[PDB]
C-alpha cells in the first residue's frame, strides 16, 4: 500500500481475500492451492526482481493451473490424430469408450 | 517434462461393495464404530501423502473390512436390516427420523447378536 | 413422463383461473344480496367457457402502436411468466425441486413490470403511459416488502428451498410466531396484483394501462393476472399455514393444502367487496411510512432472535 | 433439461395464445373501420433501487448465521438494517417522500 | 419524569406504528448481549461437523485424544442433548 | 446546500482517496474510486445552472468510463495470476488498459479534453478541489505498479501533457482554463520522471499542490475568473498583486523559487539513467508555460490596466473572505529553495 | 449439441450486445440488454453460481433495467448508421466463431482454445454445502470492512442524488 | 342460497388438485414406487450416480441389498 | 483461456466501441455502460466460480451494487439535461466549448 496502516495498527483491513490460498470458511480449497503455496514461498522476502528469475520454475506451474493453456494444447492434439485415423479405418475405439 | 507414473490396471483391482446408498446409511453408524482404524489409517495416508498412489494397499484394506462388517450382518440380522434400509430408501431425503422404529429392531439385534 | 407433468400443471391452472371468474360473480353477488351467474348452465358453471369464446372470435383493436411488436410481446410475457412461477411449488412434490426456489419466484416475479411498461409504450397513448407509470411505481414499492418479510421468516427456517418450509411447520404453524409479518405479507401480495382496495389501473375514475386491448389479447393479460392471484395464496399458505406432509399419504396433504389456498382466494374477492379504495399517493405512504418502518424493525428482531434462544436452524 | 422444458413449454404456449387470438376472429372479415416529465415518479424509481440494492446484501444472512463469529456477524447485519433506517429517514424528513407540489 | 410521561404519551397516541418500530428495533439490539443462551448458539454452530475429523498421527503423549469414537476422551455433545 | 451535508459530502471525497491509498486490494481500490466520483458530482452541481449540469455530465461520463477500463484490468490480472494484491501486475494487457484508466483519471494527453471544459463550468471551490485532491488517488496506484508500466506509453503520455498544456493555455483569457492546461502540463513531468524515481513523483506532486491552492484561493478572495477582472486588483488590493506576480514566477520555474526545485531534481533522476535527449526537450517546452504565467504579470503587477468608477465603492469595505492558510502556502510556494535536501522525507 | 450449451449461450450473449451497441433507439437498446442479461445468468449458472445468477434477474433485470425503462419512458420522447454498425457486429461474431470451430485454436490479443468449455471444470466435490454460498455468507464474518464502505456509498447514494435533482 | 356458490367452488377446487396428484403418482411411476431422490448439494448427487453403477442395469432408483454381496 | 472467454471478452470490446462513439441519445449510452459492467460481472463470475475461489464469491456481487449505484447517479444527470433543453442530446451539451 502506498500507506501501511493495516500494518501499523495491525489491523486486516483486506488482506483476506487477496489470495486464494488464504483461510477459507470450512477450510475449502482452491483448485491450485498447492501451486500458489509453491510460488509465494519461493518468492517471499527476495524481492520481485530476483523472483522473477529464481521463482520462475513454481509460477509457470501456477499459471499452468490456472488457465490450463499446455494441456489444453496436448488434448487437443490427441484428438486430431485419432480424428485422423478415425477417417481412415486405422483406429479402432475400445468398447469402454463408447 | 517428465512421465505421469500410475499404477497398473491389476494394481487396482479389488472386490467392491456393491451397495446402494441407503444400505450404507442405514449401517453407516455401526460402520463407523467397528471399522475405525482401518478407516482413519487410510485418511491419515491421504491428508499427509497428498497423492491417492501413495494409499492404495491402504485403501484395499478399507474395502475388506466394510465387506466384513456386511457379511457379519448377512448372518445374524439379515431380516431386521433388510427391513431398516428399505425405509430409508423411500424417502426423497433419506431421513432417519422417519424410520426409527425400524431402527430399534436392527439396533437391538446387534446388540444381542454381536 | 415428464412433458405430461408440464402438461397435467398447466391445463389445470388455466382451468382454475375459468371458474376463478364463476366464484368471483356469485361471492362477490351473495355479498351484495343478489346471486350472479345462474342462467348459463348450472348455477353458472358454463358462463366460464361462454366468455371465453365470445372474446376469442371479437375482432381485436390493435391501434397504430409506436412499436407494433412491445403490443405482442407485453401479454406474452405476463403469461409466460406466470406460468413459471408454479413450477417450484411443493405441492407437496415441486415439479422442478430448487434449491433457491423462493429465490427463484421473486426474481420472476419482479420482471412482471415489464409487460406494464411495454403496453404503456405500444399504447402511443400519452395518458395511456402516466396510467403505466404508476402502476409500474406501486409494484416496484411493494416488493421492496415482499423480499425483507421473507428474508424475516426463512431466518426461522434456514434455507432458500421451498419445501423446507413443510418441514419447518412440522410443530406449528409460522402464522403463531410470526402474525406481524404474514399481515404485512398479506397487504403486501394485493397491492403487487393490482387488487382492490390496491386496484388503481382498473380503478376508473382516476385512470388502465391495458385499456387499448380487447378480444384474445385482453384475456391474456387478464388469465396471466387472476393466475398471480391464485400463485399468491399458495405461496403465503406454504409460508404462514404449513400442511403437514406424510410420505405414503401424499393425496392427503394436497386435499388440505388446497383447501386453504381456496380460502386465501376466497379471502382476496372478500376484501374487494368490503372495502374503498386508496389514493395513489396514499398508498404509497402505506409502504415507504408505516410498512417499511416496520418490516425493517421485525428483520433486525428476527436475525437477534434466533441467536438469543439458541434457535438457529439447520443449513440444510 | 427439466428446467429448460418447463421454460420453453409456458413460452411457447403464451406465444400459440396470442397468434392464434390475433389472427382467428381475422379468419372473419369485417368491414375495415378507417379513421411531461414528472420528477416525483424518478425518484420513487431511484430510491427503489438503493433500497433494492441494500437488499441484495441482506439475502445471504440465512447462511451467514451459520458462522462461528456470531457476535461480528450480529453486530454487521444490524449495521446494515440500521444504515437502511437512516436513508429512510433522511428522505423522510427532507421531504422525499411527498407527492404534493 | 414528567416530561418523559408526556413525550412517551405523544407519540403513542399521533404515531404508534413509529413507537413500535423504535421498540421493536431496540430490544432486537439489546437482549442478544443480556440473553444467557446466546453461548449456547456458538457451540452449536461449532458442533456442527461439515468436514471430516482427520485424525493426528499418534507419538505417544497424547492422552487428551481418543484412540476411538467411542472413547470418553475428547469433547462431548452430552449438554446438547439435554438442551 | 446544508452546511452539515457540504462536510459529510467532502470528508466522503477524502475517503475515497483514503481508501485507495491504504488498500492492498484491487476491490477496495476500485471502491475508493467509485465513492470518490459519486461524492464529488453533487459539489460540481451545486450552483445549478446550465454550464454546469454540462460540466458534470462530462465528468461523469470520463471518470466512468475510466473505472470500466481499471476494473476491466483487475480481472484480467486475476485470471493470469489468480491474486488481487495491489502491486506489479502480471499481464502486459492489463498494465496498458490500468494505465490509459489511469491517464483519462488524471487527465493527461490525449484523454485531456475534459480537463479545460469542467474545470471551466463549475466554482473556484470546486476547481481548486478538481486540480489538486482529485490527482492524488491515481499517482497513488501509479507509484505502487510503475516496474511494470510500460515505458513508451507513460514517456509518450508524459511527452504529449507538457506540449498540450504549453500550446493550449497561450489562447486562453479564462483564469479557469489557464490552470486547467496548467495543471495538464505539470503531469506531464510527474509520469516523466515516475519510471527513474518515484521520489520525483511525490516532490513535483506535493509543490504542485501548494502553488496551484495558492492561486486558486487569491482568485477566489477577489472573485476573478477571467484576465481582465483580475487587472483590477492593484486598484482594489494592491498587495495581492505581489503575491500573484511571486507565485506565478515560482510555478514558472524560475529561481530562486519553489517552483525551481521539482523541475531542477527530475532533470538530475534522468541524466543519471543517461537520458539526455527528454529532459532538455521537457525543459525548452516549459518556456512555454513561463510565457502566460509571465502574459498575466503584465496585466496584473507590472502595469496599472485601466479601472472603472464603480471601484471606488468596493475601497470602503474589507476582506471578508477566509483565505485560509494563504499566508504560509505562499511562503512555501516561493522560499523553499534553500530546504532542497529537505526531499529525503519523502523515501 | 448440449454439451456446448455455454458456447452457444455466449454467442447469443454477444449478438444481444451488437444490438444495443449499434444504439437503436432507446425502448429497443434496453429490450436488447434485458436479453443478453438473461442469457449472461445462463451461463453463470451452468458455471455452478445459482445465488450469483439469480442475483443477476433480481437486482439487474428486475432493478437497474426497470429503471433504466422506466426513466426511458419519461424522459425519452417517445437508420443507416444503426444498420451499418449491427451488420458490421454479426460479421465479426460470424467469422470469430467460423475459426475457432475449424482449427479450434484463434490468437486474438489472447490465445483462445475451442476444445469446449467442459474440459476445465473441477471432477472432485463431495461436500455437504454450497462453495458458492458459504464465500458469499463469509461478508458477515469476514468482510466487515467490505460491508462499512459499501453501506457508506448506498447511503452517500440517496444523500446525493437528492441534491442533484431539488434544482434549487 | 349462498351453497349455490359451491359447485363454482368443486370444479375451481379440483383443479388446484390435480396438479398436486399427478406429480406426486408420476414421480413413484418413474421411481419404481419410491419418492424422487433430492440432490441439493454435491454429496448427495454423488451418492445417487453411485447408486446408478451399482444397480447393473444404469437406474438410480434399482436398489441392491445384502443379496449383492459375497 | 477457453471458448467461452472469447465471446465474453468481445462482447466487453462491443460495449466499450458502442460507448465511445455516441449517435445522438445520452440514455444509448449509459446502456453501453451498463453492458460494460454485465460482462465485467460474468468474466469476474466465471474465472471466481471455476477456480474454487471462495472468498471471492462475494466479489461479483459488490461489482453489482456499486456499478448500479453509479448508473443511477448517471441516470439523475440524464434527466437533469432533459429538463433544461427538453431532450437528452449531446449536441445541446456544447456550451463549454468557449
Ligand atoms: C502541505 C499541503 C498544504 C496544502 C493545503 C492546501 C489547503 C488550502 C485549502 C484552500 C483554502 C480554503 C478556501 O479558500 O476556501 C475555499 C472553499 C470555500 O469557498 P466557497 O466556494 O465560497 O464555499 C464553498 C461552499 O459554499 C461552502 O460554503 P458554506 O458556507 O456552506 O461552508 C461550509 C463549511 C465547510 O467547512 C469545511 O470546509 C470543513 C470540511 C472538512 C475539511 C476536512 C478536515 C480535515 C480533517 C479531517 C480529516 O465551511 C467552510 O466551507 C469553510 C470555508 C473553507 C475553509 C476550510 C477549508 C479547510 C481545508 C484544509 C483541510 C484540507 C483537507 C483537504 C480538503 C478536503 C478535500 C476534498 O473551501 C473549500 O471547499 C476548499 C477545499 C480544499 C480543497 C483543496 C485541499 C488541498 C488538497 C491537498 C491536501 C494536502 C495533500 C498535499
Ligand atoms: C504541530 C503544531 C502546529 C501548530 C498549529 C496551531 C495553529 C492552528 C490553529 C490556529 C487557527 O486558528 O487557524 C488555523 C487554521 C488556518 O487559519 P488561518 O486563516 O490560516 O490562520 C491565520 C488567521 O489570521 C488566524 O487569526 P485569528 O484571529 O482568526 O486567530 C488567531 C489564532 C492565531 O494562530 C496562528 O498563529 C495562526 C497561524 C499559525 C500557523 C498556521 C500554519 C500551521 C503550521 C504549519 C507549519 C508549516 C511547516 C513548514 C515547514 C517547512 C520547512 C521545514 O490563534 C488561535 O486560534 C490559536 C488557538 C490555539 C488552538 O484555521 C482552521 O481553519 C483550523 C482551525
Ligand atoms: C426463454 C424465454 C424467456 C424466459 C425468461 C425467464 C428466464 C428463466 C430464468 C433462468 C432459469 C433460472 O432462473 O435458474 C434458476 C435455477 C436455480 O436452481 P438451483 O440454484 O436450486 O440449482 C439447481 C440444481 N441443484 C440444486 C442441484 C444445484 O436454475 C436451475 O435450477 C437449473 C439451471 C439451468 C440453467 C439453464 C439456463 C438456460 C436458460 C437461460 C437463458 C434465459 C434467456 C432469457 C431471455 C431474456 C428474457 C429475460
Ligand atoms: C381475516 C380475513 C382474512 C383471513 C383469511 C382466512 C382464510 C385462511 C385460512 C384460515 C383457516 C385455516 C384453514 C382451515 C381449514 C384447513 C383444513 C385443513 O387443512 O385441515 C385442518 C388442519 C389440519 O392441520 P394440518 O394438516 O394443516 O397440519 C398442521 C401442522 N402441524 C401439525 C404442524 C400443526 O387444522 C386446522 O386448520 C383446523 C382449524
Ligand atoms: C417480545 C418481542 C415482540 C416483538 C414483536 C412485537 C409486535 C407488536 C405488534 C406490532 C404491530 C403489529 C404490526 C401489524 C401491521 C401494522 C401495519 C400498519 O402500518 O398499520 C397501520 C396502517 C395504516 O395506518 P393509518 O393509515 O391508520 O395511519 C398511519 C399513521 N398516521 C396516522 C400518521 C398516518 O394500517 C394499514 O395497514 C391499512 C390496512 C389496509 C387495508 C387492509 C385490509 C385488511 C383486511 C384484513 C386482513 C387481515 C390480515 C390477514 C392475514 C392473513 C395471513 C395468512
Ligand atoms: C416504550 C419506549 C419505546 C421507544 C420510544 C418510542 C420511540 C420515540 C420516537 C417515535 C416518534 C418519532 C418522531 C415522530 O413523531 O415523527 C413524526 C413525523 C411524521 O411527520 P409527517 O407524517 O410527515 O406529518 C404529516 C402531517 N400531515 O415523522 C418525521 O418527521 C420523521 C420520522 C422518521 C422515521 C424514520 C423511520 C426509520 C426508522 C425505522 C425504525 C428502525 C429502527 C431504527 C434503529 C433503532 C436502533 C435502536
Ligand atoms: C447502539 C447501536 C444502535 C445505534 C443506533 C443509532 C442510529 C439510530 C438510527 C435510527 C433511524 C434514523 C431515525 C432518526 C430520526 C429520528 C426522528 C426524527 O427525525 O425527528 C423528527 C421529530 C419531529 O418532531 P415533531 O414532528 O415536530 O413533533 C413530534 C416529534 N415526536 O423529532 C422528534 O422529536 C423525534 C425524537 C428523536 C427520536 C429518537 C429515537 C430514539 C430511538 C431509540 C429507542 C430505543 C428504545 C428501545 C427500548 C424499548 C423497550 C421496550
Ligand atoms: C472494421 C470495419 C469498419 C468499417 C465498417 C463500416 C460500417 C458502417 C457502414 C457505413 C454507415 O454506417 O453508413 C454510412 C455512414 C453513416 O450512415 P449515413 O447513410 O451517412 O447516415 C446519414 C445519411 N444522410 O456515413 C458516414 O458518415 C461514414 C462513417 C464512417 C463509416
Ligand atoms: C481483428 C483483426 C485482428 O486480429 O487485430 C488484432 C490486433 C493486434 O493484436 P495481435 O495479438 O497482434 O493479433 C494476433 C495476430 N496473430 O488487435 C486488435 O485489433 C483487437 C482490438 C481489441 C481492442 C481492445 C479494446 C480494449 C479492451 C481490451 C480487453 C481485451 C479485448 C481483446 C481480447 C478479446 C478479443 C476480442
Ligand atoms: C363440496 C362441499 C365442500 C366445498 C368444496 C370444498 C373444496 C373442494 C375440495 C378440496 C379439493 C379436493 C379435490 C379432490 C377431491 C376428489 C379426489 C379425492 O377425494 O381423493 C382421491 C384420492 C385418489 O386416490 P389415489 O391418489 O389414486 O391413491 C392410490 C393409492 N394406490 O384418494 C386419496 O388417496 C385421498 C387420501
Amino acid at each position: 500500500p502506498f500507506f501501511d496502516v493495516q500494518k501499523r495498527l495491525g489491523v486486516d483491513l483486506d488482506r483476506w481475500m487477496t489470495i486464494q490460498s488464504a483461510e477459507q470458511p470450512h477450510k475449502i480449497p482452491s483448485r491450485c492451492h498447492a501451486f500458489e503455496k509453491e510460488w509465494i514461498e519461493c518468492a517471499h522476502g527476495i524481492g520481485s526482481i530476483r523472483a522473477e528469475k529464481e521463482c520462475k520454475i513454481e509460477f509457470e506451474d501456477f499459471r499452468e493451473c490456472l488457465l490450463r493453456q499446455k494441456t489444453m494444447k496436448r488434448l487437443h492434439a490427441i484428438r486430431r490424430q485419432r480424428e485422423k485415423l478415425i477417417k481412415e479405418g486405422k483406429y479402432t475405439p475400445p468398447p469402454h469408450h463408447s | 517434462p517428465g512421465i505421469v507414473e500410475l499404477p497398473s490396471l491389476e494394481d487396482l483391482k479389488v472386490q467392491e461393495v456393491k451397495v446402494s446408498s441407503s444400505v450404507l446409511k442405514a449401517a453407516a453408524h455401526h460402520y463407523g464404530a467397528q471399522c475405525d482404524k482401518p478407516n482413519k489409517e487410510f485418511m491419515l495416508c491421504r491428508w499427509e501423502e497428498k497423492d491417492p498412489r501413495r494409499c492404495l494397499e491402504e485403501g484395499k484394506l478399507v474395502n475388506q473390512c466394510a465387506l466384513e462388517f456386511f457379511r457379519q450382518i448377512k448372518r445374524h440380522c439379515a431380516e431386521p436390516f433388510t427391513e431398516y434400509w428399505t425405509c430409508i430408501d423411500y424417502s426423497g431425503l433419506q431421513l432417519f427420523r422417519r424410520c426409527r422404529k425400524q431402527q430399534a429392531q436392527f439396533d437391538e439385534c446387534v446388540l444381542d447378536k454381536l | 413422463m415428464f412433458m405430461i407433468n408440464i402438461l397435467m400443471l398447466i391445463i389445470p391452472i388455466l382451468l382454475a383461473v375459468a371458474f376463478l371468474t364463476l366464484v368471483e360473480r356469485k361471492v362477490l353477488g351473495y355479498m351484495q344480496l343478489r346471486k350472479g351467474p345462474n342462467v348459463v348452465g348450472p348455477y353458472g358453471l358454463l358462463q366460464p367457457i361462454a366468455d371465453a369464446i365470445k372474446l376469442f372470435i371479437k375482432e381485436p383493436l390493435r391501434p397504430a402502436t409506436s412499436s407494433a411488436s412491445m403490443f405482442i410481446l407485453a401479454p406474452i410475457m405476463a403469461l409466460g411468466l406466470a406460468l413459471t412461477m408454479w413450477i417450484p411449488l411443493p405441492m407437496p412434490y415441486p415439479l422442478i425441486n430448487m434449491n433457491l426456489g423462493v429465490l427463484f419466484m421473486l426474481a420472476m416475479s419482479s420482471l412482471a413490470v415489464y409487460s406494464i411498461l411495454w403496453s404503456g409504450w405500444a399504447s402511443n397513448s400519452k395518458y395511456a403511459l402516466i396510467g403505466a407509470l404508476r402502476a409500474v411505481a406501486q409494484t416496484i414499492s411493494y416488493e421492496v416488502t415482499l423480499a425483507i418479510i421473507l428474508l424475516s421468516v426463512l431466518l426461522m427456517s434456514g434455507s432458500f428451498t421451498l419445501s423446507t418450509l413443510i418441514t419447518t411447520q412440522e410443530q406449528m404453524w409460522l402464522i403463531l410466531p410470526a402474525w406481524p409479518l404474514a399481515m404485512m405479507w398479506f397487504i403486501s401480495t394485493l397491492a403487487e396484483t393490482n387488487r382492490a382496495p390496491f386496484d388503481l389501473t382498473e380503478g376508473e375514475s382516476e385512470l388502465g394501462f391495458n385499456v387499448e386491448y380487447a378480444a384474445g389479447p385482453f384475456a391474456l393479460f387478464f388469465m396471466a393476472e387472476y393466475a398471480n392471484i391464485i400463485m399468491m395464496n399458495i405461496f403465503t399458505a406454504i409460508l404462514f399455514l404449513g400442511t403437514s406432509h406424510n410420505p405414503h399419504m401424499p393425496e392427503l396433504y394436497t386435499i388440505n393444502f388446497t383447501i386453504k389456498s381456496l380460502l386465501l382466494t376466497m379471502s382476496f374477492l372478500w376484501i374487494r367487496a368490503s372495502y374503498p379504495r386508496f389514493r395513489y399517493d396514499q398508498l404509497m405512504h402505506l409502504l415507504w411510512k408505516n410498512f417499511l418502518p416496520l418490516t425493517l424493525a421485525l428483520c433486525m428482531w428476527h436475525v437477534s432472535l434466533p441467536i438469543l434462544t439458541s434457535g438457529i436452524p439447520p443449513q440444510t | 433439461m427439466n428446467l429448460m422444458l418447463a421454460l420453453l413449454t409456458n413460452f411457447t404456449l403464451a406465444t400459440l395464445l396470442v397468434i392464434i387470438a390475433f389472427w382467428l376472429p381475422q379468419l372473419n372479415v369485417y368491414s375495415e373501420k378507417t379513421s411531461p416529465f414528472s420528477m416525483k415518479f424518478f425518484l420513487v424509481a431511484i430510491t427503489f433501487l438503493l433500497f433494492d440494492l441494500e437488499i441484495a446484501l441482506l439475502l445471504p444472512l440465512p447462511w451467514a448465521s451459520q458462522t462461528a463469529n456470531l457476535n461480528t456477524m450480529l453486530t454487521m447485519a444490524l449495521f446494515l438494517i440500521i444504515l437502511l433506517a437512516v436513508s429512510l429517514a433522511y428522505e423522510w424528513t427532507q421531504k422525499g417522500l411527498e407527492w404534493t407540489e | 419524569a414528567e416530561r418523559v410521561a408526556a413525550f412517551l404519551k405523544n407519540v403513542w397516541a399521533k404515531e404508534p406504528v413509529l413507537v413500535a418500530s423504535f421498540a421493536i428495533a431496540g430490544l432486537a439490539v439489546i437482549l442478544p448481549t443480556l440473553s444467557p443462551y446466546t453461548k449456547y448458539s456458538l457451540m452449536i454452530n461449532r458442533a456442527t461437523p461439515y468436514n471430516y475429523p482427520v485424525p493426528l498421527r499418534d507419538d505417544g503423549n497424547m492422552p487428551d485424544v481418543p484412540s476411538h469414537p467411542q472413547d470418553p476422551q475428547g469433547p462431548s455433545l452430552e449438554w446438547l442433548k439435554r438442551l | 446546500m446544508n452546511p452539515i451535508i457540504f462536510i459529510i459530502i467532502l470528508l466522503t471525497i477524502m475517503l475515497g482517496t483514503i481508501i485507495v491509498m491504504i488498500s492492498s486490494h484491487w476491490l477496495l481500490v476500485w471502491i475508493g474510486f467509485e465513492m470518490n466520483m459519486l461524492a464529488i458530482i453533487p459539489i460540481m452541481m451545486k450552483n445549478h445552472n446550465p454550464r454546469a449540469t454540462e460540466a458534470s455530465t462530462k465528468y461523469f461520463l470520463t471518470q466512468s468510463t475510466a473505472s470500466m477500463l481499471l476494473m476491466m484490468a483487475v480481472i484480467i490480472n486475476l485470471m493470469f495470476s489468480g491474486q488481487w494484491t495491489v502491486m506489479k501486475l502480471f499481464n502486459p494487457m492489463a498494465s496498458m488498459l490500468m494505465t490509459m484508466a489511469l491517464a483519462m483519471k488524471l487527465g493527461m494527453a490525449p484523454f485531456h479534453f475534459w480537463v479545460p471544459e469542467v474545470t471551466q463550468g463549475i466554482p473556484l471551490s470546486s476547481g481548486l478541489i478538481l486540480l489538486t485532491w482529485q490527482k492524488l488517488a491515481p499517482m497513488s496506484v501509479l507509484y505502487q505498479i510503475f516496474p511494470s508500466i510500460n515505458l513508451n506509453l507513460i514517456l509518450t503520455l508524459s511527452v504529449l501533457s507538457i506540449l498540450i498544456g504549453g500550446w493550449g493555455g497561450l489562447n486562453q483569457t479564462q483564469l479557469r482554463k489557464i490552470m486547467a492546461y496548467s495543471s495538464i502540463a505539470h503531469m506531464g513531468w510527474m509520469t516523466a520522471v515516475l519510471p527513474y524515481n518515484p521520489t520525483m513523483t511525490l516532490l513535483n506532486l506535493i509543490i504542485y499542490i501548494i502553488m496551484t491552492s495558492t492561486m486558486f484561493t487569491m482568485f477566489m478572495a477577489n472573485s476573478t475568473t477571467t484576465t481582465l477582472s483580475l487587472s483590477h486588483t492593484w486598484n482594489k488590493t494592491p498587495i495581492m498583486t505581489v503575491l500573484i506576480l511571486a507565485t506565478l514566477l515560482s510555478m514558472g520555474g524560475l529561481p530562486p523559487l519553489s517552483g525551481f526545485m521539482p523541475k531542477w531534481m527530475i532533470i538530475q533522476e534522468m541524466t543519471k539513467n543517461n537520458s539526455i535527449i527528454l529532459p532538455t526537450f521537457m525543459a525548452i517546452t516549459a518556456l512555454l508555460n513561463l510565457y502566460f504565467y509571465m502574459r498575466l504579470t503584465y496585466s496584473t503587477t507590472l502595469t496599472m490596466f485601466p479601472s472603472t468608477n464603480n471601484m471606488k465603492m468596493k475601497w470602503q469595505f474589507p476582506l471578508m473572505k477566509k483565505m485560509t492558510f494563504l499566508p504560509t502556502m505562499v511562503v512555501l510556494s516561493t522560499m523553499m529553495l534553500p530546504l532542497t535536501p529537505m526531499l529525503s522525507v519523502l523515501e | 449439441m448440449m454439451l456446448y450449451i455455454v458456447f452457444i449461450l455466449s454467442v447469443i450473449f454477444v449478438m444481444g450486445f451488437v444490438g444495443f451497441s449499434s444504439k437503436p433507439s432507446p425502448i429497443y437498446g434496453g429490450l436488447g440488454l434485458i436479453v443478453s442479461g438473461g442469457v449472461g445468468c445462463g451461463i453463470v449458472l451452468n458455471f455452478g453460481g445459482s445465488f450469483l445468477g439469480l442475483m443477476v434477474f433480481l437486482i439487474y433485470l428486475g432493478g437497474m433495467m426497470v429503471v433504466f425503462g422506466y426513466t426511458t419512458a419519461m424522459a425519452t420522447e417517445q437508420n443507416k448508421a444503426v444498420l451499418g454498425a449491427f451488420v458490421t457486429g454479426l460479421l465479426m461474431e460470424f467469422f470469430m466463431v467460423y475459426y475457432v470451430l475449424k482449427d479450434k485454436e484463434v490468437e486474438v490479443v489472447f490465445e483462445f482454445n475451442g476444445l469446449g468449455d467442459w474440459v476445465i471444470y473441477d471432477t472432485g466435490d463431495s461436500g455437504f454445502f454450497s462453495e458458492e454460498a458459504m464465500g458469499i455468507a463469509a461478508l458477515y464474518s469476514y468482510g466487515t470492512w467490505l460491508v462499512i464502505v459499501t453501506g457508506w456509498s448506498l447511503l452517500i447514494g440517496v444523500v446525493v442524488i437528492m441534491e442533484i435533482t431539488r434544482g434549487n | 342460497m349462498w351453497f349455490e356458490v359451491l359447485p363454482g367452488i368443486a370444479v375451481m377446487g379440483v383443479c388446484l388438485f390435480i396438479p398436486g396428484m399427478a406429480t406426486a403418482r408420476i414421480h413413484r411411476f418413474s421411481n419404481g414406487g419410491k419418492e424422487k431422490r433430492v440432490a441439493h448439494y454435491p454429496y448427495q448427487w454423488y451418492l445417487m450416480e453411485r447408486d446408478r453403477r451399482v444397480s447393473g442395469v444404469n437406474r438410480s432408483y434399482v436398489s441392491k441389498g445384502l443379496e449383492n454381496i459375497d | 483461456m477457453s471458448m467461452v472467454y472469447m465471446n465474453i471478452m468481445m462482447a466487453f470490446t462491443v460495449s466499450l466501441v458502442g460507448l465511445l462513439m455516441y449517435r445522438s441519445h445520452l440514455m444509448s449510452s449509459l446502456l453501453c455502460l451498463e453492458g460494460m459492467m454485465l460482462s465485467l460481472f460474468v468474466m469476474a463470475a466465471l474465472t471466481i466460480l471455476n477456480s474454487h475461489f471462495t472468498l471471492a464469491s462475494m466479489m461479483p456481487i459488490i461489482l453489482l451494487v456499486f456499478a448500479a449505484c453509479e448508473a443511477a447517479l448517471g441516470l439523475s444527470l440524464l434527466v437533469m439535461v432533459s429538463n433544461t433543453y427538453g431532450t437528452d442530446y449531446v449536441q445541446n451539451l456544447n456550451l463549454l466549448q468557449c
